[PDB]
């Protein structure tokens, strides 16, 4: 079946250069052309551009046209996205999508985020959030840039819980929680280990959260 | 589900051969897509592009042609000339058409070019440009 | 170079209503119309092409109309993993833009705010600066109002609360408000209350730990 | 799939004929000279109509080509020739969106030099899409 | 096939089957226990030649570019 | 979908043979051809044949120029479709073509018979003719 998955999204300066790559499978990746659209942090959706993975035939968005170049690796059922002088209004979720008919948009990626600040990169502390039905959780703090990924026993506990959108601290680091309700009966059986995971800084932890 | 797309030319602009696909008459079905001037091929497929253009030393030319990454860049499937001479002293007139058959790719693009646009008897019923899957 | 304009920008309906959204286009795009939800975070999804087709394994629920230059998305029977974000777009001629969006909150039956609070980790105090969590777990509306106490100070500038989105299975919004100072102001005060009023609950609930 | 191909032929002393060499008309559609060609589904045809040329003038001929539906004009061509013998051809075809029981026909505007041997004057229809 | 231009060949069936005489348009298909049923062709209809054709060609008049027939069986013979 | 489109190519020095491969040439599933015998389909049914050929008529008169194809008692050809434009005049340049719907049925062969290949265009979508099932 059909599976898009972007990577390569992370931390650029202004001016600064990226490229974003987009694996395929499961469909004969040479006769289907993929786009690129992107999105800026609760905004509309744009579209980039596009490239047919056989004949190299890219298609721009002019706003991107000498600043993006599409490319793609037929041997490597892989598109990609080199952008060149990132700015601000370039800061976004970027997508990649293969359609049926080309302006149908109809299999999209899971997207990546490319934020565009002069920051330097930072990774998160783990605190564990100990219960007092009971409500426990995790306290991931002081994290630069987006985003941060917070599941439950490995994907396991998906119920209840709910991960929150992430702060801008004045100190201009990131910081989120995520918190799930669980039996207060059973805080003894079961094991309750929450999987941190921010990539910009390769940092990646199983916290155990239990009360003291 | 099969794609068709028939273009006429926009007659407010008479000099310049501008296609649109608005009209009752005009539109693009099942996928195709336009995208500066140029029809934009919904699926890799076979396709029967057509079109055809009226005019009313002097020379007139018309194609359909096919754009390339490599080589010639502009690939012309479909042209046709015609040379009109001094001499003229009646309402003279002349219909190029031609349509054919092609093997395309997702996201080729048909795009045409002609020369003697200020001839050209901008209409639904003369001056168009379209193609359908088979 | 078309432009789209999506009528509400928002809009609240209640489980079961019609819903119905209209985008207009700046020209004529003969029928070249599509239509996706997408939800929070995650990628848009494919409901309409060709202004009146489903596609592929969209409910029934889901339909398309519109003629020329103004488009219409209707819902019959709204569930609640019918809200997303629904994006209109001519697909018409490149560069294929997108309306701005519209925005669903599904009404429910007004919930209270499961509330907890939580003690700064030893570990978070090790490092010189405590964090207190409040949470208001599942609860409606959105609208709902916390406040900090510190031996009945009443804390300001010091507060940082966010909330999620409308959960896809009960239509409830979850808020956390994070309470953070240094470590020696945490150890000098003994009281710490998170004060939450809603009209979930009959009057403004509190609640505290201290040491 | 619906289609038709009907070729010229003289009558009076321009008519269509449906039957012989190569002209046929499929599964119930229909035609009659002085009605047109009637298609029997809703749908997205392709037209085409050529008509063959015997320009033999003893002037400047304004020989024109159409095929139409108050009647609406879908598709057309044209060769004004002024210049013994003068034979020329005028070929048009295009994509249609006929409704079940409209009626096609061709207009021609001079049947005087109309060209009758074989493949030199037909028109037709063919389904591609709609459902 | 066999000896030809009386008989030729119908892919339906593995076996090669008459012709149709002048005049005469195939109005059903060999079986294998049929042969090719013929028919006379119409007024202004004309063939020449043991045809498998299932339909027969137009007697046209004589276009001002006389001397006679035309029938079933031979055409327009204008000179 | 059986189809075809082959381009014209010059041959000998005022001939003309069918190029199946080069540029925009192309033939489907099995579709055979071979210049000395014309082109056959894999399927029967009803096709859509079509034939452009463009001139370049540069007079030293009255050229008696026509297009056709036919199909193959077997060695008793069958006209099919034909144009024709005779032009009479350093200078011309002109373009014929035509398109139908004929039954064919599987194995048969279809040609074109041009009159005066002395003089025929061959600058790309020029001349060519093809077939498609419909």
């Amino acid at each position: 079946e059909v599976q898009l998955v972007e990577s390569g999204g992370g931390l650029v300066q202004p001016g600064g250069s990226l490229r974003l790559s987009c694996a395929a499978s499961g469909y004969t990746f040479t006769s289907y052309v993929i786009h690129w659209v992107r999105q800026a942090p609760g905004k509309g959706l744009e579209w980039v551009g596009y490239n047919n993975p056989y004949n190299a035939g890219t298609n721009y968005n002019e706003k991107f046209k000498g600043r993006f170049t599409i490319s793609s690796d037929k041997s490597k059922n892989t598109a990609y996205l080199q952008m060149n002088s990132l700015r601000a209004e370039d800061t976004a979720v970027y997508y990649c999508s293969r359609p049926t008919m080309l302006p149908w948009f109809a299999y999209w990626g899971q997207g990546t985020l490319v934020t565009v600040s002069s920051a330097s990169t930072k990774g998160p502390s783990v605190f564990p959030l100990a219960p007092s039905t009971a409500a426990l959780g995790c306290l991931v703090k002081d994290y630069f840039p987006e985003p941060v990924t917070v599941s439950w026993n490995s994907g396991a506990l998906t119920s209840g819980v709910h991960t929150f959108p992430a702060v801008l601290q004045s100190s201009g680091l990131y910081s989120l929680s995520s918190v799930v309700t669980v039996p207060s009966s059973s805080l003894g059986t079961q094991t309750y280990i929450c999987n941190v995971n921010h990539k910009p800084s390769n940092t990646k932890v199983d916290k155990k959260v239990e009360p003291k | 589900k099969k794609p068709a797309a028939h273009l006429i030319g926009d007659p407010s602009k008479q000099n310049s051969l501008l296609w649109r696909a608005n009209t009752d008459r005009a539109f693009l079905q099942d996928g195709f897509s336009l995208s500066n001037n140029s029809l934009l091929v919904p699926t890799s497929g076979i396709y029967f592009v057509y079109s055809q253009v009226v005019f009313s030393p002097l020379y007139l030319a018309h194609e359909v042609q096919l754009f390339s990454s490599q080589y010639p860049f502009h690939v012309p499937l479909l042209s046709s000339q015609k040379m009109v001479y001094p001499g003229l002293q009646e309402p003279w007139l002349h219909s190029m058409y031609h349509g054919a058959a092609f093997q395309l790719t997702q996201g080729d693009q048909l795009s045409t070019h002609t020369d003697g646009i200020p001839h050209l008897v901008l209409s639904p019923s003369t001056v168009f440009f379209g193609a359908f899957a088979l | 170079d078309i432009q789209m304009t999506q009528s509400p920008s928002s809009l609240s309906a209640s489980v079961g209503d019609r819903v119905t959204i209209t985008c207009r286009a700046s020209q004529a795009v003969s029928s070249a119309v599509a239509w996706y939800q997408q939800k929070p975070g995650k990628a848009p999804k494919l409901l309409i092409y060709s202004a009146s087709h489903r596609y592929t394994g969209v409910p029934s629920r889901f339909s398309g109309s519109g003629s020329g230059t103004d488009f219409t998305l209707t819902i019959s029977s709204l569930q609640p993993e019918d809200f997303a974000t629904y994006y209109c777009q001519e697909s018409y001629s490149t560069p294929w833009t997108f309306g701005q969006g519209t925005k669903v909150e599904i009404k429910r039956t007004v919930a209270a705010p499961s509330v907890f609070i939580f003690p700064p980790s030893d570990e978070q105090l090790k490092s010189g600066t405590a964090s207190v969590v409040c949470l208001l777990n599942n609860f409606y509306p959105r609208e709902a109002k916390v406040q900090w106490k510190v031996d009945n100070a009443l804390q300001s500038g010091n507060s940082q609360e966010s909330v999620t989105e409308q959960d896809s299975k009960d239509s409830t919004y979850s808020l956390s408000s994070t309470l953070t100072l240094s470590k020696a102001d945490y150890e000098k005060h003994k009281v710490y209350a998170c004060e939450v009023t809603h009209q979930g609950l009959s009057s403004p609930v509190t609640k505290s730990f201290n040491r | 799939l619906p289609a038709a191909h009907l070729i010229g032929a003289p009558l009076k002393g321009l008519g269509w004929e449906t039957t012989k060499e190569q002209a046929f008309l499929t599964s119930g559609t229909q035609f009659s000279d002085a009605e047109g060609l009637a298609l029997p589904q809703d749908g997205l045809y392709y037209l085409y109509c050529l008509v063959g040329y015997r320009g033999r003038a003893p002037q400047g001929r304004s020989v024109t080509l159409r095929s139409s539906l108050t009647p609406e004009l879908l598709l057309e061509g044209a060769e004004t020739v002024t210049p013994p013998l003068w034979y020329t051809s005028v070929g048009f075809g295009g994509l249609v969106q006929l409704r079940r029981g409209e009626r096609v026909y061709v207009n021609i505007s001079h049947p005087d030099m109309v060209d009758f041997a074989r493949g030199k004057t037909f028109f037709g229809a063919v389904m591609v899409g709609h459902h | 096939c066999r000896d030809q231009e009386k008989e030729y060949y119908e892919p339906q069936h593995r076996i090669c089957c008459s012709r149709c005489p002048p005049g005469t348009y195939v109005s059903a298909k060999c079986s294998r226990i049929r042969d090719t049923v013929c028919a006379t062709c119409a007024e202004n209809s004309y063939n020449e030649h043991w045809n498998y054709l299932t339909i027969c060609q137009l007697c046209r008049p004589c276009d001002p570019v006389e001397i006679a027939p035309c029938t079933s069986k031979r055409k327009t013979q204008c000179r």
